[PDB]
């Protein structure tokens, strides 16, 4: 299985435009991740990972993005905050695992890494597994803003500015979210 | 493959002006910070200036602040240094460097250097250490709480005046590609330490510690390592 294509990738996606890769037509052995980074968190929800070698799943989705360390707790079923509500939402029925590790050596830059952004304003919360890459102005006031930012109308995206001088809470963390799906279609990912 | 090439050095009168250029090749130039490091004849390595990957962040050394201007053209894969009010103490071989293989704040890739002729507060190292072939030597580097004791972004460089320095240790303890396990590093508080074991004749060189502190990069005074033949 193309686990390396997701984990050892050069650049990860911003959390607001998060990446999804469908895993199929392969055997899912995780020895790779076991021989991967010293992990910050390996949080599985609704599934024993000690049973992830006898899996027999049809489709497995590898969601990947970058956030700060403070926000890794938000990547969980039934959480709240800017990331969980505006950028990446997991369902309360989530059947998968969240793998995260400090990426400060790859994603932090000298004057801040302003290529990683996240969504700060949204009128309603995302539905689970929804993706909003819109860049349109936000209306915090009652002035109708005809595509123009300003006094009470905001641009909805904000860069992280990852710097090596930040503490681990604000340092970049790469997150891979494996969603284990069970449909009637025969097994395409096994162990 | 990956290459940096300096150019634009020459003879200029004191108080004159010169512009240096650095040509990148083999990597995504606009993803990485670029830095200028110089070596003045008889002097140790000195960090001159660092530009961020975008260009909206410039950092300078107090010894040059106000007189040089660093810039980059990401469309042309070029880094520039505008040196004005050129003094005699600016006579040096100038190098451009980035951290393409380690991290954005290190110097692992270097150019060959360009020669500029115009007509301390460094980290404290021993000036000289000697050892016999096959033995081991330890070289110490003592800085303040704002550099070595602030972060763990310490580096160690091998250097021969007249050629670019080579990164030997980064992140206190790690070796880049091609560096033998005979070189190893450690840190305790404000002091870092490089140990060279199994000394060979070619290990004789100058050794500099380095520290990145956010707003600046600072080198040690340098330790000449003499390997006494036997």
């Amino acid at each position: 299985c193309p686990f390396d294509e997701v984990f050892n990738a050069t650049r990860f996606a911003s959390v607001y435009a998060w990446n999804r890769k469908r895993i199929s037509n392969c055997v899912a052995d995780y020895s790779v991740l076991y021989n991967f980074a010293p992990f910050f968190a390996f949080k599985c929800y609704g599934v024993s990972p000690t049973k992830l070698n006898d899996l027999c799943f049809t489709n497995v989705y590898a969601d990947s993005f970058v956030i700060r360390g403070n926000e890794v707790s938000q990547i969980a079923p039934g959480q709240t905050g800017n990331i969980a509500d505006y950028n990446y939402k997991l369902p309360d029925d989530f059947t998968g695992c969240v793998i995260a590790w400090n990426s400060n050596k790859l994603d932090s830059k000298v004057g801040g890494n302003y290529n990683y952004r996240y969504r700060l304003f949204r009128k309603s919360n995302l539905k689970p597994f929804e993706r909003d890459i819109s860049t349109e102005i936000y209306q915090a006031g009652n002035k109708p803003c005809n595509g123009v930012a300003g006094v009470n109308c905001y641009f909805p995206l904000q860069s992280y500015g990852f710097r090596p001088t930040y503490g681990v809470g604000h340092q970049p963390y790469r997150v891979v979210v494996l969603s284990f799906e069970l449909l009637h279609a025969p097994a395409t990912v096994c162990g | 493959e990956v290459r940096l090439l300096e150019s634009g050095g020459g003879l200029v009168q004191p108080g004159g002006s010169l512009r240096l250029s650095c040509a990148a090749s083999g990597f995504t130039f606009n993803d990485y910070a670029m830095s200028w490091v110089r070596q003045a004849p008889g002097e140790g390595l000195e960090w001159v200036s660092t530009i961020s990957y975008s260009g909206g962040s410039t950092y300078y050394a107090d010894s040059v602040k106000g007189r040089f201007t660093i810039s980059r053209d990401n469309s042309k894969n070029m880094l520039y240094l505008q040196m004005n009010s050129l003094r005699a103490e600016d006579t040096a071989l100038y190098y451009c460097a980035n951290g393409v293989a380690t991290a954005d704040w290190y110097f692992d890739l270097w150019g060959r250097g360009t020669l500029v002729t115009v007509s301390q507060s460094a980290l404290t190292q021993p000036r000289s250490v000697s050892g016999s072939p096959g033995q081991s030597v330890t070289i110490s580097c003592t800085g303040t709480s704002s550099d070595v004791g602030g972060y763990n972004y310490v580096s160690w460089f091998q250097h021969h005046p007249g050629k670019a320095p080579k990164l030997m240790i980064y992140d206190v303890t790690d070796r880049p590609s091609g560096v033998p396990d005979r070189f190893s590093g450690s840190k305790s508080g404000n002091t870092a330490s490089l140990t060279i074991s199994g000394l060979q004749a070619e290990d004789a060189a100058d050794y500099y510690c380095c520290s990145y502190a956010g707003t600046y990069t600072v080198f040690g005074g340098g330790t000449k390592l003499t390997v006494l033949a036997a």
